[PDB]
């Protein structure tokens, strides 16, 4: 409802792609449901299956190899940097700054060479799963991955040189969507809408999961809660980002890359085609699934967009009975409204973008 | 009586036609696992299943052909069955007897039971 | 990077940064896309002696919620947990 | 048990009244709006057609749920947040009519 | 030989065991006869002569593998053999309002049809169902009926068992008749010859002849019978314009196109197809006899005409034309 | 094989009949068939003697092969077969 | 003086001490309207006479936010004003009474 | 037990949730009616559905239980209760760095109270919540279908709605729109029984 | 002929502006997208085969219907394509725009937009590899190459 | 069980024994848990199984060849835990997790045994028992399976 | 632990008032990025020149099914099923009967790369390496049936593609 050029009620309209990911969930077996989580946020696709795998772990009582941990760090911020990376650049290219889009979207796709020289697919990877990560990384992967990060830092100060300082950027963020601490808090925001309005909170941090706990980095934090600052927020993200890689880059333990359960984990093709017991399990793994102790959870983990949590419900069958899937840009649109009162148009447009709203976990 | 029909949203001609059956599930022979055969079970009427002419692939119109709900006990399979206004047939759970085994009647002295390998 | 030394010392000078230092394209230092053949190891339960599963069954050691209360048949005030420390500013770099 | 909106069927008829009164107002101007292809006597026989087949329920509570999806999806037809094929759903056109006789449902197929 | 049980419920997966032949599906009546048997879940063969971008239309009224487009040549029995090999019901609907370059009335009207019927029946075809026009007459001075009914003729010594049917004037979204009248614009105000006084036509709408079609098909007896399709009501053609140009907001002004290579705005013998009044003949089975209810003009007239509006009719004023008289 | 339509017939036995309207599929378009049966090449194969009464195959290649089975070849008539790989094999008389 | 408080929306409280103690006697006012066996009472009043009792204690600001260890002393303002405001609720309330219904038989049993 | 293939368990947070459970049970006796905390320290508050505001204004404002971040609200369908739908709360307090979970249970008619009032959050929650089974919540500013079509009939997310679903979707040139047709399927969604008949934790064993 | 001969010729122009300033849509739904962005990523750079994204679909010529057609979004992918000018060409891109993908048998997925609008070129793939859509657009390309509207128009 | 083996060694292997036209037996996979001697010695009542030798070459299998005809020969499939003995025509047909089961009654024979009918994508794959004490135990004949 | 973003204030000095307003009359900051811009315009353009030259790729890559067979020349595939079962999308459509030899050879394998996700569990699933997807990306068709894959097709896909399939497993199978 516009008044002319002045925003009164922006009333969001939400399942236009909606399809159904829960239930679909619940007919298919725990290993089946894990790329489904994939898909809910297309752009941060590893961190998702971080929530479930830690999920289900948490229900099986298991812990993942020490290797596996480090690893699923390793990559869980190298998928913080590609969506820090798609959120700024694709936000500055809906207010009308192009270039930068460009820049560092090739430096993505470096990115996504990791992605397919681990898992073989470029986005959609199932590389982290219930029990640990599918395969070690193949080697060399670890060599490249420090030179992309040693030249990484340039373009990302020259994201900033472009946009951080350019007044007509800041214009277009400074005192445009400002959020209220207590706000926040009670509408659910999280991630980066809290940090931005100065709340102190960060999951990585107050509660530690895999080795993040082992890993040393600050968190951003903003003072005037408008665009701007949680434009800086994501941008530092994605600078302590690159300082917890080299960190693991540098920590990398030697180990096992699965759980050592074959009831769990399937065995190695190797042990599967002799070892009579791998063979049996290798068969059940995979057709019947490893059965979760009944129980309920709620595991989130602090994902690239936010809080990103599993209600994951099981009834001691290989298949889930309810899998309610909390995405944290579900809650950050439905306070598009409060934000983009006395805005104009094209304010909604940033406020969107501060949002880091993407339909597909939105609409689960 | 409940009466949830209009709020369901399925179509009449699946709320009438259809034929529930209330069941407990066998213990497959194959196996002697018996934990299956421990939860009520309501299923509906199975239909036409036809073949797709381009591939083989077998093609159904019913949309409730692949929905099975377990319940505790008959009487909530019954109530669930009675709100959403499906006749329901009710199949009474078979517990196999309790059997007296003898080893010793193996080796019987004057009875058939006496086995004659091992 | 195959650029005159000219070209190299105006695009530097633009940036303001030693570019040819950090190159975002991938020339030499990329690894050998043909490796040696790997030998991953072992897990820690890879022995031939006690190894019994029922002292490594993680899945089947998992109880049941506890019952803390039911309502079916001077203490002090309890916190869920204790407070959370305020954070302390970080000391690389303080102020952005 | 806690009665949604009526405590008796007297009040929810009260509520499927009003409903109805708004629906048959709407008629016309949804047919100007989404420039359907119906007469407003095929609208408003549509919506006296839909009421009717809810007309079975004695449960107060159900009559009250009933009138609120009644609102929603008139709230959505009024703020056009249906689209034009959305509102000729209700109009079930392509769908090929289904016999009743029993010889003819025998000659189509193996239909219960 | 090729008897296919008919299996499912009729929907767009179902199979309703008609392997059609739809001869010149790229056209108005095609369109409708191609979705009703893509809907009922029948494996309907698109011969095609046009671009294959010009059939794309077809693509989405089939499930997968249902819809099956195959180049042919009317000029070529060989292409008509191939399309029609394992088909056991064709339908013809080739027709051009239009002579062409290579392709006269007689062609298109006779040639083509004679050859469909032949090959068919040396095929196996079950069914043909053969279209006519109800004013097609053998001593009718215009071409495109004469040569028609010439056709006609052909088509049952071919055919034996062929069902014929003779529409009149359908009209639809994509009709060549209400749509044409509405386009009196570029001609001027309303050439009407005589003002168009003595001219009586009997419009019939595009559903109904196609699933006339459909159910012809279905139908055990409509086998050799001679069908002619009749509208709900009979129009004077100067109150049928005057109702067009009144639901369209078109200002009534009530008052070479040959020469033009491409698609011709207007033929000599479509002025005189539009200026006779259409046949009346109570000897052949209708709509009625198949079963389909004729939907009256009235109804349908706004879903085909108000895309036509100027500027406020289709909202604002939105006067509603009351029913135009029928001469009756 | 070719079937007497005219269509060839695949390793699983499959060729669409004259009266199978589906044949149609093919008016314009190659019926894809591959042109190297399997049971044709395993027959091919020679059946190795091991004099050994109990072998045990894996397809070959170690990992790049099939799950370890072990055949015996007490049976004089007939020829061990592997499980997967279907190689025959006999002991030397 | 404290420039701001870092959240936004949070103001800087010139008199901290003053306003903390004046919420605290409001809600031990408030709470002793509350029947004393309920245990809401009992552990408020415990938790704000603590609260209070540092308060009066400390005079330096800085200190007393690390003794009551509630984040800033504005911070403990509001929450001082929410437990009021929740006080007054449960005086509504009263969630001191006995259950109101017991779980329907197996209403919490899992799995099924 | 030990070795890395079992998760470690902290005992500490466990004895903590279970003091602070009792804690609200003792406050709010009237609408708890069970404490559980999981062995993998999850606190669960089992409450009337009456006491959906009143509990959790008391664990979002009291002084020990800043509980201000409505983290997920969300609904468990199980068909053989009375109440089959169980509308679950998912809560967090920063101050005490700790999450709780309040459960409550609804009929298919039963009205809940909204609770937008505790949480703004639970606006669009307490739609998805209604729109996918078909909990209607009470005084709730705006409830509609947020997440289905518009004119969609039925509850998706109920247990006894088929995946399918019972209409589809296509284009038809003759109507020239997109209508809604009864769904058939070229291939059926192929139900595969995966329950072995062996009996798999003996721990979560229901007597007879 | 002669006739023939201009005919053809002027239709291998016709085509070959067409297939050289394709001009797509980006009805970027899911997945896919991100994609599709890469594509028109430096790396892989659409433009340099003057492949613009044309932001207006009232001056587009080839829709790249890219993620989950749900039930709701259907309508609107209609009418958006019929208010596409012609000549108008789709591509599906992924899994789920081709048949529904890993969301077939979903209660409000459309399976398959090929339901909704005629498809031209089907990309496989979940999602679809940048150099995947990029073959296709360029088979779409040779496609168009192989058009022979004029021809036809002259053989009638 | 456990999730791993010791076992370095090589395995056994067991001849085919021929019983008849509906057991295709694979005695490499026999357990040697004697229960279809014991079912053959009492229910069947045909004394044709056995086991022959002793230790870990103890094979289980008429020392003769000859095929083991019994009305109800056929449940010795299903009272076999492994798959030594498996449904001729049954064999390689389906898997046990695809089957949709459909209780029903035999018509054949007036006994009126309880059968669970297992059809996979419209098609009856095969008829397996349904327990009923009072009418078909855990049994059916053989032209019933 | 948490580092202030923005949270600076400014220096009122005479000389830091004079830079600020100097930015703001002169435009600096404008032209310091219209430079960076004008940098990355000298810069080596990043664009492989496509279908000449193709991207990088690792051996794990997946994509395109296909059958595999044993050197003999006997399909792997032993129709165990299990690939059908842990398919996530339910596309892969096995029927199996005894072949004339004995063996359990599928009469129907059937994967609608349509409804596939291209997960890769059915070549993980395998206990053969019958089922492998291959390297090939670009296999995009003009119809939906063509996704469809009959039997036949893959047989033909594994037939085409071995030599690289064979060498990526070769190059990838230690890892697994
Ligand atoms: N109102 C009417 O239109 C009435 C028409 N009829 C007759 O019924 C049929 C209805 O045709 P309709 O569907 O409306 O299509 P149109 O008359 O609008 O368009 C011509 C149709 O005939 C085909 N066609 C024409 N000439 C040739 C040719 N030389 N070779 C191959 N195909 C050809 C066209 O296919 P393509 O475009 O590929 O050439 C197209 O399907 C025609 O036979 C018509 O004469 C009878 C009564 C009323
Ligand atoms: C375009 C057309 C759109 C039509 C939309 C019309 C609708 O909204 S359908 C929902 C209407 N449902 C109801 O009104 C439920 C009424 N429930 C009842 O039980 C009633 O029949 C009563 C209460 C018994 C009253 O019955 P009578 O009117 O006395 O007999
Ligand atoms: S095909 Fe795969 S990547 Fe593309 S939209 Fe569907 S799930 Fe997402
Ligand atoms: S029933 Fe089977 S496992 Fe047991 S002894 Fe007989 S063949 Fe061996
Ligand atoms: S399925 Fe059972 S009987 Fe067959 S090989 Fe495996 S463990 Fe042995
Ligand atoms: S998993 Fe491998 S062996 Fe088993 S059916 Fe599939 S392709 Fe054949
Ligand atoms: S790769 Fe994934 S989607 Fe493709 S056939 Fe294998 S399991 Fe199915």
């Amino acid at each position: 409802e516009l008044s002319g050029e002045m925003v009164r009620k922006c009333d969001p309209h939400i399942g236009l792609l909606h399809r159904g990911t829960e239930k679909l969930i619940e007919y298919k077996t725990y290993l089946q449901a894990l790329p489904y989580f994939d898909r809910l946020d297309y752009v941060s696709m590893m961190c998702n299956e971080q929530a479930y795998s830690l999920a289900v772990e948490k229900l099986l009582n298991i812990q993942p190899p020490p290797r596996a941990q480090w690893i699923r760090v390793l990559f869980g911020e190298i998928t913080r940097l590609l969506n820090h990376i798609m959120a700024v650049t694709t936000h500055a290219l809906d207010i009308g700054a192009m270039t930068p889009f460009f820049w560092m979207f090739e430096e993505r796709e470096k990115m996504f060479e990791f992605y397919e020289r681990v898992s073989g697919a470029r986005m959609h990877a199932a590389y982290i799963r219930p029990g640990g990560v599918h395969q070690d990384l193949p080697l060399g992967l670890l060599d490249d991955i420090y030179e992309f990060s040693k030249n990484f830092s340039f373009r990302i100060d020259e994201l900033e040189e472009m946009l951080t300082n350019n007044r007509i950027w800041r214009n277009r963020t400074v005192d445009i969507g400002v959020v209220t601490a207590e706000d926040a808090l009670n509408y659910g925001f999280s991630g980066v809408m809290l940090r931005g309005s100065g709340i102190q909170w960060d999951l990585r941090k107050t509660q530690p999961y895999d080795v993040y706990d082992q890993v040393e980095f600050d968190v951003p934090i903003g003072s005037r809660g408008d665009c701007y600052d949680r434009y800086l927020c994501r941008v530092e993200e994605m600078r302590q980002s690159l300082r917890i890689i080299s960190q693991c880059l540098n920590k990398m333990p030697p180990g096992e890359i699965k759980v050592d359960d074959a009831k769990v984990s399937p065995p190695k093709r190797a042990e599967m085609k002799t070892s009579m017991e791998s063979l049996i399990h290798h068969f059940k793994l995979y057709t019947e699934g490893y059965q979760v102790p009944p129980g309920a959870t709620y595991t989130a983990i602090e994902a690239p967009k936010g809080e990103f949590g599993v209600y994951l419900v099981s009834d001691g069958s290989s298949r889930p009975y309810r899998c309610k899937i909390k995405a944290p840009g579900f809650a950050h649109l439905a306070g598009l409204d409060k934000m983009s009162k006395g805005h104009m148009l094209a304010d909604v447009v940033a406020i969107i973008g501060t949002q880091d709203i993407v339909f597909g976990e939105v609409d689960r | 009586k409940l009466d949830i029909t209009t709020l369901t949203g399925v179509p009449e001609e699946h709320i009438k036609t259809r034929k529930v059956r209330i069941f407990v599930p066998a213990r497959n022979n194959m196996q002697s696992g018996v934990n299956n055969t421990k939860k009520w079970k309501m299923e509906f009427d199975t239909r036409e299943r036809w073949e797709n002419p381009l591939m083989g692939w077998s093609s159904t119109a019913d949309p409730l052909s692949n929905l099975v709900l377990t319940f505790s006990t008959k009487e909530d399979a019954v109530a669930f069955a009675e709100k959403n206004g499906w006749s329901f047939d009710v199949e009474e759970r078979k517990v196999p007897k309790p059997k007296s085994k003898s080893y010793g009647a193996n080796f019987s002295w004057n009875k058939r039971t006496r086995v004659s390998t091992k | 990077a195959s650029a005159t030394r000219v070209i190299q010392l105006l695009r530097n000078w633009a940036s303001g940064r030693d570019l040819q230092a950090k190159l975002q394209l991938r020339y030499q230092e990329i690894s050998k896309r043909t490796q040696p053949p790997p030998k991953l190891p072992v897990g820690p339960s890879h022995k031939l002696s006690n190894n019994y599963y029922c002292t490594r069954d993680g899945r089947r050691e998992a109880m049941p919620p506890s019952i803390v209360m039911s309502s079916q048949k001077e203490k002090k005030a309890v916190t869920p947990a204790p407070p959370i420390k305020r954070w302390e500013l970080s000391k690389d770099q303080p102020y952005l | 048990v806690k009665p949604i909106f009526s405590r008796d069927m007297n009040e929810a008829k009260r509520r499927v009244r009003e409903l109805y009164r708004a629906w048959y107002r709407e008629v016309p101007n949804t047919v100007h709006l989404f420039q359907l292809d119906i007469s407003v006597k095929q609208g408003r026989d549509k919506v006296r057609e839909m009421f009717m087949k809810n007309a079975h329920v004695t449960d107060p509570r159900v009559v009250d749920l009933l009138v609120i999806k009644g609102k929603m999806e008139l709230e959505e037809t009024i703020n056009v947040w249906k689209q034009r094929t959305h509102i000729m759903r209700f109009f079930h056109e392509t769908e090929a009519p289904r016999p009743t006789d029993f010889l003819s449902k025998f000659y189509v197929g193996h239909d219960p | 030989h090729h008897a296919l049980i008919p299996h499912g419920k009729g929907g767009r997966s179902s199979v309703s065991g008609i392997v059609a032949t739809v001869f010149g599906a790229t056209g108005f009546l095609g369109r409708y006869v191609v979705n009703h048997l893509g809907r009922m879940g029948s494996q309907v063969i698109v011969p095609y002569r046009c671009e294959p971008y010009d059939t794309m239309h077809l693509r989405p009224m089939g499930d997968l593998g249902q819809i099956i487009f195959m180049e042919w040549n009317g000029k070529d029995k060989d292409s008509i053999r191939k399309v029609v090999e394992h088909s056991n019901v064709v339908i013809n609907l080739v027709g051009r309002e239009w002579e062409t370059k290579n392709f006269d009335f007689e062609d298109v009207f006779v040639k083509i049809p004679h050859a469909i019927a032949q090959v068919s029946k040396e095929a196996g075809v079950e069914k043909l169902i053969h279209i006519s026009h109800l004013n097609a007459d053998i001593k009718s001075p215009s071409r495109y009926l004469r040569s028609k009914a010439v056709g006609e003729k052909e088509v049952r010594a071919a055919f034996p068992e062929a069902t014929i049917i003779k529409p009149s004037d359908i009209f639809g979204r994509e009709d060549r008749f209400l749509n044409y009248f509405a386009s009196m614009r570029w001609f001027g105000g309303v050439p009407l010859i005589s003002l168009g006084k003595e001219t009586v036509k009997q419009p019939v709408y595009i559903v109904d002849v196609s699933k006339g079609i459909i159910n012809a098909i279905k139908d055990p007896d409509a086998k050799g019978k001679t069908f002619a399709f009749v509208g709900p009501n009979r129009y004077l053609l100067f109150d049928l314009v005057q109702y067009i140009f009144a639901v369209a907001y078109r200002p009534f002004l009530p008052y070479l196109f040959e020469v033009s290579p491409f698609e011709p705005w207007t033929t000599r013998d479509k002025v005189e197809r539009v200026h006779m009044s259409d046949m009346t003949l109570p000897h052949l089975p209708g709509l009625e006899d198949l079963g389909i209810q004729a939907t009256p003009l009235e109804l349908k007239a706004i879903e085909v005409l108000r895309r036509h509006r100027t500027y406020r009719w289709l909202t604002s004023e939105m006067e509603d034309v009351k029913p135009a008289k029928t001469v009756n | 094989r070719t079937s007497p339509t005219g269509e060839k017939v695949t390793h699983t036995g499959q060729a669409y009949d004259d009266g199978d309207y589906r044949r149609v599929r093919f008016s314009d378009r190659q019926k894809e068939v591959n042109e190297n049966f399997a049971i044709d090449l395993i027959a091919e194969q020679p059946v190795s003697e091991v004099g050994s009464r109990v072998i045990s195959c894996d397809g070959g290649g170690g990992a790049l092969g099939h799950p370890r089975v072990y055949i015996n070849l007490d049976k004089e008539t007939k020829t061990g077969t592997c499980g997967y790989c279907g190689l025959q094999f006999r002991q030397p008389h | 003086l404290k420039k701001t408080t870092g959240l936004v929306g949070l103001a800087v409280c010139e008199t901290p001490h003053e306003r903390l103690k004046i919420l605290y006697t409001k809600i031990l006012d408030v709470l002793g309207q509350i029947p004393k066996n309920a245990a809401y009472r009992k552990y408020t009043e415990q938790i704000t006479n603590e609260k209070l009792g540092m308060v009066k204690a400390e005079p330096d600001v800085k200190k007393l936010e690390e003794q009551l260890q509630g984040g800033q002393i504005e911070e403990v303002i509001l929450q001082a004003e929410n437990e009021l405001s929740l006080a007054r609720k449960m005086l509504r309330w009263k969630p001191w009474e006995p259950l109101v219904e017991e779980p329907p038989a197996n209403q919490w049993k899992w799995p099924i | 037990d030990t070795r890395p293939t079992i998760r470690p368990r902290n005992d500490v947070v466990h004895k903590q949730l279970s003091a602070f459970g009792q804690y609200v049970a003792e406050i709010l006796p009237k609408y708890v009616q069970q404490v559980q905390v999981s062995c993998f320290n999850e606190l669960e508050i089992f409450i009337h559905p009456d006491g959906v505001i009143p509990v959790l204004t008391f664990l979002r404002d009291h002084t020990n239980a800043q509980f201000k971040s409505l983290a997920d609200l969300t609904a468990v369908d199980v068909p053989t209760r009375q109440n089959r739908f169980e509308i679950v709360y998912n809560l967090l307090s920063l101050r005490f760095n700790s999450r709780i979970r309040v459960k409550t249970y609804t009929d298919e008619l039963t009205p809940i109270e909204s609770s937008v009032t505790v949480y703004k959050a639970a606006n669009w929650y307490e739609r998805e919540i209604w729109d996918m089974f078909g909990v209607f919540f009470a005084n709730h500013p705006d409830l509609r279908r947020i997440l289905t079509d518009y004119g969609f009939e039925g509850h998706p997310f109920r247990k006894d709605f088929p995946l399918s679903g019972y209409v589809e979707l296509r284009y038809d040139d003759e109507v020239k729109r997109v209508v809604a047709e009864p769904v058939e399927l070229a291939q059926e969604f192929r139900k595969f029984d995966l329950n072995s008949p062996w009996e798999a934790f003996p721990a979560y064993r229901q007597p007879p | 002929s002669r006739g023939e001969y201009v005919v053809a010729k002027l239709d291998d122009l016709v085509n070959w502006a067409r297939r050289s300033s394709l001009w797509p849509m980006t009805f970027g739904l899911a997945c896919c997208a991100v994609e599709m962005m890469h594509m028109a990523a430096p790396r892989y750079d659409m433009d340099r085969f003057g492949v613009v994204f044309r932001a207006s679909p009232r001056q587009s010529d080839v829709m790249i219907v890219a993620g989950t057609l749900t039930n709701k979004m259907a309508p609107a992918l209609r009418k958006v394509y019929d208010q596409m000018p012609e000549p108008r060409y789709v591509v599906s891109m992924g899994s789920c725009a081709n048949g529904g993908g890993y969301y077939h048998y979903s209660y409000s997925v459309v399976r398959g937009c090929d339901r909704i609008v005629p498809v031209d070129i089907y990309v496989p793939g979940c999602p679809p590899t940048a150099e995947a859509l990029l073959y296709g657009i360029l088979q779409l390309q040779r496609k168009i190459k192989r058009e022979k509207r004029l021809r036809i128009w002259y053989r009638r | 069980g456990s999730d791993r083996s010791r076992f370095l060694e090589g395995k056994r292997a067991v001849e085919d024994k021929n019983i008849g036209p509906l057991v295709k037996t694979i005695m490499t996979r026999c357990i040697q848990c004697t229960r279809c001697i014991r079912f053959a010695s009492e229910i069947a009542g045909v004394d044709d199984l056995g086991t022959t030798g002793r230790g870990n070459d103890m094979q289980v299998g008429t020392y003769i060849e000859k095929m083991f005809m019994s009305e109800l020969s056929g449940n010795i499939i299903d009272i076999c835990p492994v798959g030594a003995l498996t449904s001729k025509p049954y064999a390689f047909t389906a898997r046990p997790w695809e089957t949709r089961k459909t209780e029903s009654i035999d018509v054949m024979d007036a006994v009126g045994s309880n059968i669970v009918v297992s059809t996979r994508t419209g098609e009856v794959m095969r008829i397996l028992p349904r327990m009923h004490e009072d009418i078909n135990e855990e049994w059916i004949s053989d032209k019933t399976r | 632990t948490y580092k202030f973003v923005n949270m600076r204030e400014p220096s009122m000095d005479m000389k830091s008032v004079t830079d600020r307003a100097a930015q703001t009359l002169l435009w600096t900051e404008l032209v310091r990025g219209l430079g960076m811009t004008l940098s990355y315009l000298f810069r080596e353009p990043a664009t492989i020149n496509y279908p000449f030259e193709k991207g990088p790729l690792s051996p794990r890559f997946r994509g395109e099914h296909a059958l595999r067979r044993y050197p003999s020349g006997e399909e792997r595939c032993i129709a165990c099923k299990l690939c059908e079962a842990v398919c996530p999308a339910q596309a892969i459509t096995i029927e199996a009967e005894p072949r004339a030899d004995g063996s359990r050879r599928t009469t129907r394998y059937d994967i609608d790369m349509t409804k596939c996700i291209y997960c890769g569990f059915c070549q993980e699933a395998c206990p053969v390496d019958a089922i492998v997807e291959g390297p090939n990306f670009e296999f995009s068709t003009e119809t939906h049936e063509e996704l469809l894959y009959n039997k036949e097709k893959l047989l033909n896909n594994g037939d085409k593609w071995e030599a690289e399939i064979a060498a990526n497993i070769q190059a990838d199978y230690l890892y697994r």
